[PDB]
């Protein structure tokens, strides 16, 4: 049994560092993955990249530099710092668990096979607004 | 993009770009106001709490469309529906796919 | 060195079952007559071996209606509808294609008890 | 091999003009005559023509003179000199003609004829 | 026919109808090439790009999608048309990224018909009126000095023509031993001819889904192109057994020891180098050529006293082989997964 | 005739890396061995390798391997198919290895060998 929990500003004004949190409740923070995910009013959701302990930290390279992906290992908790909002920024933010998993189709040695990801349980988000 | 087959009908839910070489799909609904919710996370493999009927395409065919198939449906499937493909081919996909729409009667 | 393989070597058949020997060969056993020389033998202990197929499939008279020889080129099998006490020892498969010639292992026939 | 392709079972009307094919592969298409027979329900077999797929050379039944026509597509390429293809417009469609047709090739041996009849398409059925 | 009583001494080194054999495969396989297609007006520009696939920058691709214009039936007009390559056919010419074909600064190449085929079928190679051909039916025999059974013949025996560099393929199987064989053993720039008894089974396979496309250069002129790959852009490779592999150099090692005494350490290694066609096994599967590396392989040492092995190959479409001065052959490519089962025989 | 010419004397520093060629004339080059073998004072002879200029499959002392490495150059012309080079990279240049190199090629009896060297070329000079 788990479920997250966000939590942020909310009104944002431009060229500011946006910052998120999310608490735990069960899992701890070293046992699974984790991962943030965006999602406009109306739209298709944005994942916007994983984090993980040992370097598993890849992220949208559509972003690739004002976001950055961190944990708390003191406190339990997860958290995101974003640079730069704009006027698209305003969506409502997920902090998630995902899974990975093997799909091969080929040879093993050969590097024939590859690594997706699902989220299995989610955040409740925070709807971030970018106004002034 | 909105597909309504009366209760306890079928539909074929489409989604994604035409395949190119092998695919791990997965597929995720949207409840209005909630969080998502992993419905299939493999080509035609789902976790607990979803329970059958949920059919899905498989990712060794080649050249053809991701699909959803929902037999025995309800108000509970009237939901937004979430492609994510895994091409081996095409590169990663960081955004999900276009967001399909249930109705029912 | 047209050496003969006979498989199996060893064949427990309760009398009145039906049995089958097959040999194999390491070259064709075609001569230039067209007429693969092979021949299937007996040999029972305290008497001589004797004949039982001296070509192909041509028995040689003496023979009753259950003894044939078949196969091709390098594969060959013998077939037997009722085993008797008379049909019992040991069978040997044969070249007489070219020479040197072979023989084979040796195939004993005894009954399932 | 010798293979002989059809087209699939039709369905036509009175008056009409059904198009058949017969693609042929295997052999040197333009050696052997390609024979057209049909199969009718209480009535047996009954010929319908030949062609001689080197010029396209025919010959009709001649209860069949002014309904029939038979025209050929050669292969014309250094790869594939192999197949080719026949095909035979029956026209004036009556309801009496609903039968199953075949596409048959003769023998390659040296005493066949042309009419022993060696290789047969699977057949194809219109219904009228 | 046995002949007996008779000592024929018999020389493989100085053998002759194995030089004349050489050269008559070599001016038949010029033969086999007079009524095929020059790729005379394909020597041209390419605008080659990287194929449709998951891209890394540490990783290299072995195929490239390179357009370029082409000449029609109509002399006046022409049609940019596109194909796939491998990386060994094109080379880079010098922003933009341009190539062209590796053959076209020495030799103008010739497309193989795909009509004709590359299979072996046997030859009887027969002696004339007024000759006749021996034959050692002897079994423990290095080739060399008297064989005490020898058998006239009219014709030799079916010799299916492998082309192969190393590990030898669908040869004739020793009678019981592993036979090693070498003109003199002291001396090292002699090969060592090893023939063993029991096969390895080899299974070579192309896992890719080629769509070939007929693009027409002229009148009558038809040159075959590689379409789309449709499924996964794999790599091909070769697979043997691990326990019959290891049992067949532990009959080697066995064979090997009685020239070199018992008492020696006896490794293998890959090849030092060389083209391509020499660092590692060639061969034909079906009409296509492979160059499957063999560092897997000849990998071991050995003292005194389900698994199996992938190894991977590569795939030109050009060839030069004997290596002439103008001669090249375009292979081209053939429909689906391909792929071919054959028995290793020996070893050089 | 059949001509072996070889490159000048070089001075190199020790752990650097020498590329000595040398140019075959007169004779087919794809047929015959290219041998090297050294001359070191108070040491003698010794042998390097051996290389097959028809495909480049070489062979290298035992002692010398990860050190050296030979290639080829071949003709490709119907005008001129007779010249071609060979090279020979000799890396791990210790000051032992001062010596005096050697490109030599068979002779073209029936009984010649291949360590018969009948033709040598004209000796590089290398000191480290
Ligand atoms: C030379 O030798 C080399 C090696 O020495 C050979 O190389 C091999 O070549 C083959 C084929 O070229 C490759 O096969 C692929 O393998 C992958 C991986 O298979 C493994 O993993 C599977 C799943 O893992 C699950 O179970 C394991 C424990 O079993 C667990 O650890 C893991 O976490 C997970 O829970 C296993 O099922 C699979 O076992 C299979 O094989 C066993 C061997 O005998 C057998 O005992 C089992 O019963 C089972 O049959 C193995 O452990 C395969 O996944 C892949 O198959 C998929 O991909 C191809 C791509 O086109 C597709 O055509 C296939 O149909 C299949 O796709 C189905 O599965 C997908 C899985 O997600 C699914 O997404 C697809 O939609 C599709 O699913 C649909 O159909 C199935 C029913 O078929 C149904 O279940 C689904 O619900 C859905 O309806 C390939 O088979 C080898 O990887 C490769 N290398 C090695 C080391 O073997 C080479 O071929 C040789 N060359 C020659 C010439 O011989
Ligand atoms: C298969 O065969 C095809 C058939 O030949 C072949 O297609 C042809 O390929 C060539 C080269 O790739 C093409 O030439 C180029 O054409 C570009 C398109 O511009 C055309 O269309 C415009 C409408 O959109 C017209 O307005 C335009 O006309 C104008 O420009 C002319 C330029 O000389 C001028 O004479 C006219 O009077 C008029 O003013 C033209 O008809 C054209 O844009 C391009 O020029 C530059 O632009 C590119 C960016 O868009 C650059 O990337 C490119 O590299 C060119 O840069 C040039 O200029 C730079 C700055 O000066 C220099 O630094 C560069 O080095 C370069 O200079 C070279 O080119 C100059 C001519 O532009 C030349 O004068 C210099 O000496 C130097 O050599 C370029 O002209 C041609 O149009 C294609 N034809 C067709 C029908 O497609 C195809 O490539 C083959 N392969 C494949 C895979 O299909
Ligand atoms: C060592 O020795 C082994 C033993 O012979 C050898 O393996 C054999 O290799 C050959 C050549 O690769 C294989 O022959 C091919 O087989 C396939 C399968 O069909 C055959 O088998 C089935 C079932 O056994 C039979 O029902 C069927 O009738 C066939 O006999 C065929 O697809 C191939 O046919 C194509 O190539 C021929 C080349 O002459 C053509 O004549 C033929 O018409 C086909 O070409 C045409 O069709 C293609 C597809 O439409 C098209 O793309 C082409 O352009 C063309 O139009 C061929 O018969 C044989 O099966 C192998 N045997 C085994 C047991 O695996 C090894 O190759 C050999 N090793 C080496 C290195 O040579
Ligand atoms: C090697 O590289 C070459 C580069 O030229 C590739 O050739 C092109 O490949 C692309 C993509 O594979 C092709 O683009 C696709 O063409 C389809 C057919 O074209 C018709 O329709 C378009 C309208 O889009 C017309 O303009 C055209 O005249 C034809 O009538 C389209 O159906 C495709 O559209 C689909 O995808 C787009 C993606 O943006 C969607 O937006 C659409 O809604 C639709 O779903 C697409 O445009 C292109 O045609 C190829 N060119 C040629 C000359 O063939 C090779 O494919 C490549 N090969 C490999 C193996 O990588
Ligand atoms: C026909 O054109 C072909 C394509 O250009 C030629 O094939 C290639 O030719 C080059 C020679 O120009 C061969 O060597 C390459 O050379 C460059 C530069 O050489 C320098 O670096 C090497 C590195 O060892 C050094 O040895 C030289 O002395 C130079 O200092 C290198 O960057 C390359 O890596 C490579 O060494 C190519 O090997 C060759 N290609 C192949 C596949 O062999 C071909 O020679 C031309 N033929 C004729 C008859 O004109
Ligand atoms: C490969 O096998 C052949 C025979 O099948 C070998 O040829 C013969 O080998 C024997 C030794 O095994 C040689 O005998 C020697 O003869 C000299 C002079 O006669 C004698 O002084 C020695 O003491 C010894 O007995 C024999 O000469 C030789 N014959 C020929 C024609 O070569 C051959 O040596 C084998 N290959 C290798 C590399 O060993
Ligand atoms: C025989 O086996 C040895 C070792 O198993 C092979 O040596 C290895 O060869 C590879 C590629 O030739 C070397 O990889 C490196 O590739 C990069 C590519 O850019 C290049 O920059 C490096 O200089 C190097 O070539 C690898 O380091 C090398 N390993 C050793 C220990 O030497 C050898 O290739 C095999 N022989 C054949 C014919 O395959
Ligand atoms: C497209 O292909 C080109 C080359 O064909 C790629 O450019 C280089 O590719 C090599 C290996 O193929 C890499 O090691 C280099 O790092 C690549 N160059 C750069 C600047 O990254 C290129 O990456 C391919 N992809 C794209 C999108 O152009
Ligand atoms: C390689 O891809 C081709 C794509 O056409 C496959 O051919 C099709 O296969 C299906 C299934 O058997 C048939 O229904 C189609 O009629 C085929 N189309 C054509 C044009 O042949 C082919 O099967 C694939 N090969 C492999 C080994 O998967
Ligand atoms: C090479 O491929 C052949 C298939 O043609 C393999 O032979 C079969 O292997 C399976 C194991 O999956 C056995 O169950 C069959 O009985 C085998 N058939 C025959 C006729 O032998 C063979 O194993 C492959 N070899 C290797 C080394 O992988
Ligand atoms: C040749 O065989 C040896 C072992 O027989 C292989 O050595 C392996 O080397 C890697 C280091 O990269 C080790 O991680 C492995 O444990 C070694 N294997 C064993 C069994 O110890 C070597 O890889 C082989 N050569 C090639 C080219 O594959
Ligand atoms: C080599 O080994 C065999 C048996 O393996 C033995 O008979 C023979 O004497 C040995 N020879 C030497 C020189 O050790």
């Amino acid at each position: 049994q788990v479920h997250l929990q966000e939590s942020g500003p909310g009104l944002v004004k431009p060229s500011e560092t946006l910052s998120l949190t999310c608490n735990v409740s069960g899992t701890l923070v070293r046992d699974n993955y984790w991962s943030w995910i965006r999602q406009p009013l109306g739209k298709q959701p944005e994942w916007i990249g994983y984090v993980h302990d040992s370097g598993d930290t890849n992220y949208n390279p559509s972003l690739k530099s004002r976001v950055h992906l961190s944990l708390d290992k003191s406190k339990n908790l997860v958290s995101l710092r974003l640079t730069g909002v704009t006027a698209a920024d305003s969506a409502i933010y997920y902090c998630a668990t995902t899974k990975h998993g093997r799909r091969i189709y080929g040879v093993v040695a050969f590097k024939e096979w590859f690594t997706y990801f699902y989220m299995d349980v989610w955040g409740k988000g925070t709807s971030v607004t970018v106004s002034s | 993009t909105f597909v309504s087959v009366a209760p306890g009908q079928t539909a074929r839910i489409t989604c994604g770009e035409e395949s190119l070489g092998s695919r791990s799909v997965i597929w995720y609904q949207q409840r209005p106001g909630q969080a998502p919710s992993l419905i299939i996370y493999n080509n035609n493999d789902r976790p607990s709490g979803i329970p059958d009927r949920f059919s899905g395409s498989p990712g060794s065919t080649f050249g053809t469309t991701a699909t959803l198939t929902i037999t025995s449906v309800e108000a509970g499937d009237e939901a937004d529906y979430y492609c994510h493909i895994w091409d081996s081919r095409r590169p990663t996909n960081w955004v999900f796919g276009e967001g399909t729409t249930l109705i029912v009667l | 060195d047209v050496l003969m393989t006979q498989t199996p070597l060893s064949l427990p058949v309760s009398l009145g079952g039906q049995a089958s020997i097959s040999c194999r060969s390491s070259q064709s056993v075609v001569y230039s007559d067209g007429d693969t020389y092979l021949e299937w033998y007996l040999q029972k202990p305290g008497q001589s071996p004797k004949l039982l197929i001296y070509k192909v499939s041509r028995r040689f008279s003496g023979v009753p209606d259950r003894f044939s020889g078949s196969g091709s080129g390098t594969d060959f099998t013998l077939k037997i509808s009722r085993v008797e006490t008379e049909d019992l020892g040991v069978y040997y498969c044969f070249q007489g294609s070219h020479v040197p010639y072979t023989f084979g292992g040796g195939t004993k026939l005894e009954i399932k008890r | 091999q010798v293979q002989l392709v059809q087209s699939g079972a039709v369905i036509k009307t009175p008056g009409s003009s059904v198009k058949i094919s017969c693609r042929a592969s295997g052999y040197n298409f333009r050696d052997y005559s390609i024979h057209w027979v049909r199969l009718i329900p209480d009535k047996g077999f009954e010929w319908i023509g030949w062609i001689k797929p080197l010029w396209g050379a025919v010959s009709y039944a001649r209860q069949l003179q002014g309904r029939v026509s038979m025209t050929r597509q050669l292969s014309q390429d250094p790869d594939d000199p192999d197949w080719g293809v026949a095909y035979m417009e029956f026209s004036g469609l009556t309801p009496a003609d609903t039968a199953e047709y075949f596409c048959v090739r003769r023998g390659s041996c040296d005493y066949c004829g042309d009419f022993p009849w060696q290789y047969w398409g699977q057949g194809t059925v219109v219904v009228v | 026919i046995h002949l007996e009583n008779v000592t024929e001494e018999f020389n493989m080194w100085k053998n002759n109808m194995v030089e004349q054999m050489h050269t008559d495969i070599i001016s038949l396989w010029d033969q086999s090439l007079k009524p095929c297609v020059k790729l005379t007006p394909l020597c041209v520009t390419l605008q080659c790009t990287n194929v449709t696939n998951n891209i890394t920058d540490d990783m290299r691709g072995e195929l490239k999608n390179c357009s370029f214009n082409m000449t029609t039936e109509l002399r006046d007009k022409k049609q940019k048309v596109y194909s796939l390559f491998y990386r060994l056919d094109v080379v880079q010419i010098n922003s933009n990224k341009e190539y062209r074909l590796i053959n076209c600064n020495t030799s103008a190449c010739t497309q193989a018909c795909p009509k004709v085929s590359f299979e072996p079928i046997p030859i009887h190679y027969c002696a004339p009126a007024g000759f006749a051909i021996l034959k050692c039916k002897d079994k423990k025999f290095n080739g060399t000095g008297p064989c005490p059974s020898v058998s006239t013949v009219q014709c030799t025996h079916g010799i299916k023509p492998v082309v192969s560099t190393q590990l030898l393929l669908n040869g004739s199987l020793a009678e019981e031993e592993v036979m090693i064989r070498s003109e003199n053993i002291t001396n090292n720039a002699k090969n060592i001819l090893v023939q063993f008894n029991t096969p390895v089974q080899i299974n070579c396979t192309r896992p890719n889904n080629n769509t070939r496309k007929s693009i027409r250069i002229g009148p009558g002129q038809a040159f075959y192109a590689t379409g789309d790959i449709i499924g996964d852009i794999r790599q091909a490779h070769c697979n043997v057994s691990k326990a019959t592999w290891n049992e067949t150099l532990g009959k080697v090692v066995k064979q090997l020891r009685k020239h070199f005494g018992n008492n020696t350490i006896i490794r293998f290694a890959n090849s030092s180098g060389g083209d391509l066609e020499v660092t590692t096994h060639s061969f034909n599967c079906g009409g296509e050529f492979f160059y499957c590396n063999t560092s897997g392989l000849f990998n071991s040492t050995w003292i005194s006293n389900n698994d199996s092995i992938t190894l991977p190959c590569r795939i030109k479409q050009i060839i030069n082989m004997w290596q002439r001065i103008g001669q090249c052959m375009y292979a081209p490519p053939i429909q689906g997964v391909i792929r071919c089962v054959s028995n290793i025989t020996g070893l050089i």
